């Protein structure tokens, strides 16, 4: 069908909350071949964020059933291996059709970081050799992202923000460095504060928000 | 550590 | 694989609140002969309500943006019917073809019948002009069939003779568009309930008062 | 209107 309705499907169904069919309709717009505007792109990551939330949820809850004392692990495998599949599919989408397919500072820091999220959480399940592959693939593309947001945005933008808040997540949870993710987390913060003044009614709302992901980190790290 | 928060949740 | 394995997946599934794992495990289950504990009736329902809990809410979504009158919005609408239908007609058919009546207890016999009830409701929710009718007069066969059986073999405070009750009821306001006879029946299905339970111990008193709470608050919102 | 189970 047109990309015109694929959006508009896209939108119904997030509205329905029917997540897998809304990924899969913003798919079918991607590979149409021309670029998302901002309103696209999140409908985008909120499609698939919901889709490989759900999987990583169950995924959580039975490796830890697995490990407080046949059939739990034969399951978490399933579910490993349908999570997987989503993150290839994602990473593929953002490969051949998204990164760097574009011009402006944001949607590239955007993409990036998508990349480095979707590795992120393909790192959650791996083990030995490959986790290390998938965890550097991880961060050069969390730090490029990195890079471009800090010579092209102001600190309060909320995609740079976004992006320093996961990739703080990162440090963390995956590459076993409390320390750099908390100075991360603090830095950004503080930059971030020592701007709020006149942060314009435009992305104050998203900026706000991440702010306070940021606080609660920092409280829960230390 | 009861995981931490990213973005977008 | 084996049964056991196939009821704790389910289980698993439950925790994971993965409901169409779950579901398709407990079809597994349904599908061995045996008949079902009720641990695992309430099991397979929980699982297969889950799914068509969330196919219903989408469809009323899509509908209301529709405007039910006034293209992509009714493509859209269509498949997420299509969908609900089919995991509908899994579920009559596990019950037609396995459950009903190769079961020997009352509650069992009226558990079946109930849940062919509720899922020939829910077809009838997105049916129209006479597909509609044809369905809510199977839903009603079986609910009657049901409700024969249990003011036969069990108790006012039976939980399970509630449920059907209510249900039943749910049927004739939002569906048999018979207002009246739906008021009459929670009524009584309470009232009955009431001159009963001062006998009726903790040893499942929590049951039925959960339920029949359920009863006055329909009863409430109808009038 | 409600339903069990909800
Ligand atoms: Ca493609």
């Amino acid at each position: 069908m047109e990309r015109a309705s694929l959006i508009q499907k896209a939108k119904l169904a997030e509205q329905a909350e029917r997540y897998e069919d809304m990924a899969a309709f913003m798919k079918g717009a991607v590979e149409k071949g021309e670029e998302l505007s901002c309103e696209e792109r999140n409908l985008l990551s909120v499609a698939y964020k919901n889709v490989v939330g759900g999987q990583r949820a169950a995924w959580r809850v039975l490796s830890s059933i697995e490990q407080k004392s046949p059939e739990v692990r034969e399951y978490r495998e399933k579910v490993e291996t349908e999570l997987q599949g989503v993150c290839d599919t994602v990473l593929g989408l953002l490969d051949s059709h998204l990164i760097k397919e574009a011009g402006d500072a944001e949607s590239r820091v955007f993409y990036l970081k998508m990349k480095g999220d979707y590795y992120r959480y393909l790192a959650e399940v791996a083990t030995g050799d490959d986790k290390k592959r998938i965890i550097d693939s991880a961060r050069s593309a969390y730090q490029e992202a990195m890079d471009i947001s800090k010579k092209e945005m102001p600190p309060t933008n909320p995609i740079r923000l976004g992006l320093a808040l996961n990739f703080s997540v990162f440090h963390y949870e995956i590459a076993n460095s409390p320390e750099e993710a908390i100075s991360l987390a603090k830095t950004t913060f503080d930059e971030a504060m020592a701007d709020l003044h006149t942060l314009s009614e435009d992305s104050y709302k998203d900026s706000t928000l991440i702010m306070q992901l940021l606080r609660d980190n920092l409280t829960l790290w230390t | 550590m009861a995981r931490s928060h990213s973005y977008p949740a």
